[PDB]
């Protein structure tokens, strides 16, 4: 079960580079956030939809640099 | 390090993606990997911060395209009704695993595609065959060359798998077996290599894996031509396209001893990618260089 912690904690880095790249718009930002959501396991295809739905609205602001 | 590959040179690389299942990664592969050197050598300030937002759009537009052609098996080939072709799924997963970084990718594609691959197209020896070849030869690069065929085949793959495992290593538990698998092939036939393209691409798939020592990586470093460059007699894409397989190899032997050489042949050689046949030279040379760009001291 050490398999549900690391799925827990690729959700907690995701969830966390997702709101700092919401907080800089950098691309190094972006790129931390998409690769981080991208790793999600599907047992939270829900959370995981919402986290990438707040990268595509980041990207619809625009990065600066 | 050296300095980075001027971004206008690399323009014409903001491709559409068009045209069938093989087509299709023909016109992502440059767009792609322009996105992927422009980010990681920082030159979208000084070059145009938002082309890079178009240039995401027509990635998203290439990986949608492409899961037109996604088979139930979750192999791809030019048409879904054709047989998969294990050297185009695997260039899906090569390509698609560099892009986790830019867009969204559904995991159970990629890895989809890496657990078809390791059930279907593996031999118990390790070695991957090709049932159904792309009818893209020139999309290939160096593979096309019909020597040593499953060495090549097999450290292509094998690089996919590879680069591949961060993203599918919880959901595919045969993957961990499969890469030793073909390591193993790869290492009990490496010093009865011939060709210099196939000791570079062999060369970088044992690196990954921490296999390519003792008489096997001098066989690799002594196969360059001047400490520079991996060449055959033939196109000069395919040298292009080993010797930043071979540049790969020697980041991941951290042997920044023999890398200023390389760097300094590759980037003499003034060659920016995309056009006819140039898929594989313009997806290495760019990842080899970015690479660099980020490892190198």
């Amino acid at each position: 079960t050490d398999a549900t912690i690391k799925k827990e904690q690729k959700l907690i880095q995701a969830q966390n580079l997702v709101r700092e790249f919401e907080k800089t718009h950098t691309v190094s930002a972006h790129a931390k956030a998409q690769k981080a959501v991208n790793l999600v396991s599907f047992e939270y295809k829900v959370k995981k939809m919402v986290l990438q739905e707040r990268i595509d609205n980041v990207l619809k602001q625009g990065l600066v640099r | 390090g050296s300095r980075s590959t001027d971004a206008e040179r690399l323009k014409h690389l903001i491709v559409t993606p068009s045209g069938a299942g093989e087509q299709n990664m023909i016109g992502m592969t440059p767009t792609v990997i322009a996105v992927h050197y422009l980010d990681e050598t920082e030159q979208w300030e000084k070059f145009g911060l938002e082309k890079r937002q178009g240039a995401l759009e027509l990635i998203k537009k290439g990986y949608t395209q492409q899961l037109a052609f996604r088979q139930p098996s979750s192999a791809f080939a030019a048409f879904v009704k054709r047989a998969p072709s294990t050297w185009l799924t695997a260039y899906v997963v090569k390509v698609f695993s560099l892009a986790v970084n830019l867009i969204a990718i559904d995991s159970q594609v990629l890895c989809g595609a890496v657990k078809w691959l390791i059930l279907e197209k593996q031999k118990p020896d390790g070695v991957f065959q090709e049932d159904a070849p792309v009818i893209h030869q020139e999309m290939i690069g160096g593979l096309r060359n019909n020597n040593e065929k499953d060495m090549a085949l097999t450290a292509f793959v094998l690089i996919s798998l590879q680069e591949a495992k961060d993203i599918c290593e919880e959901q595919v538990n045969s993957l961990p077996g499969s890469i030793t698998k073909a390591g193993d092939f790869l290492e009990a036939n490496y010093m009865n290599l011939q060709r210099s393209y196939t000791v570079a691409i062999a060369g970088y798939a044992l690196a990954q894996m921490g296999r390519l020592k003792g008489p096997l990586l001098n066989k690799f470093l002594t196969t360059a031509k001047d400490k520079n460059r991996w060449e055959d007699p033939g196109k000069q894409l395919y040298n292009v396209e080993a010797t930043s397989y071979a540049l790969l190899a020697l980041l991941q032997l951290k042997d920044f001893d023999f890398v200023p050489p390389v760097v300094r042949w590759l980037n003499e050689q003034r060659y920016y990618g995309g056009g006819y046949g140039s898929t594989q030279a313009t997806f290495m040379v760019f990842q080899a260089l970015a690479q660099y760009q980020k490892d190198a001291p």
